[PDB]
């Protein structure tokens, strides 16, 4: 499986969030779906605001 | 904002995608510190011929 | 080279894909300056239980 | 809804060009399909030449 | 990570299917530099009314 | 046709890699599907690791 995260904020995560979130989503699936670790296919994605919605008002 | 893609085989239950979109959006929210209420997540699924590793279908088993 | 793709629910018109996609290629065109014949778009669409907010699908209305 | 937009060019567009394209999404997703102002999903990438057919 | 996504027009044969994903994910080991056998390819199809080009649909004509 | 690529690696490749791959699969479409030369909409995208599930055990 294939996860794409797109995240947009005043203040990108740290290593530390990513680490964290990274890890509870394998444990995720393999609970869930029985994926083994770590066949997951991670992928996040840190968009500036200027390139979302937000750029209207900023 | 926070807007998660699972793209994943065809073949699981109901259940089993309602429980994946319900466990990643909370861990998503509380990672990223964003409210719940804002993640909006997508659930893509593919037939195993069209999933490939190595060059070959997961059909091919 | 400029590629719109748009993911969307199940369940409008036809003649509303085509004004989507008619009214974005034309917007993207001018707003970033290449030509109308260059925008390619592409729509993809999803069941009302596979589009989730706040963890909780569609479906649930309610 | 959500889209996504992949531009590659010779000079990357300014904030104003953004600005005119995400009003623009917005009006156009509200006018065609009812979608309320602020919950399009909108994710704009520029993408380097080298990294296209470019 | 190696990962390949497609998407294209409906209407394919079953076996150019199989072709693009096992040339494309070659083609992917050899430049990028990675094993074979760690290549993903995902394939989405479209219908010809949902892909548009200058903003008028494949359909036409 | 759309092609999308994500890699991740601690040796991502050179522009002239990318570009012998952007070629090689332009050929290989107009081989397979016939897509004229100059069509085909490619994006490659270079995933820092920190980005990817190698994210976890970093050293």
């Amino acid at each position: 499986p294939m996860l794409e995260v797109f995240y947009s904020g005043d203040r990108p995560p740290d290593r530390t969030r990513k680490q964290a979130f990274a890890a509870e989503a394998s444990a995720i699936f393999q609970r869930v779906i029985g994926t083994p670790p770590g066949r997951l296919q991670l992928i996040i994605q840190i968009v500036s605001p200027e390139n979302t919605l937000a750029v209207i008002d900023l | 904002m926070l807007l998660l893609r699972i793209t994943m085989l065809e073949g699981r239950s109901t259940e089993q995608k309602a429980e994946l979109a319900r466990a990643l959006s909370a861990a998503a929210a509380a990672a990223f510190d964003v409210p719940l209420a804002e993640v909006r997540l997508i659930i893509q699924e593919v037939p195993p011929t069209h999933w490939t590793v190595g060059g070959i279908s997961m059909a091919e088993l």
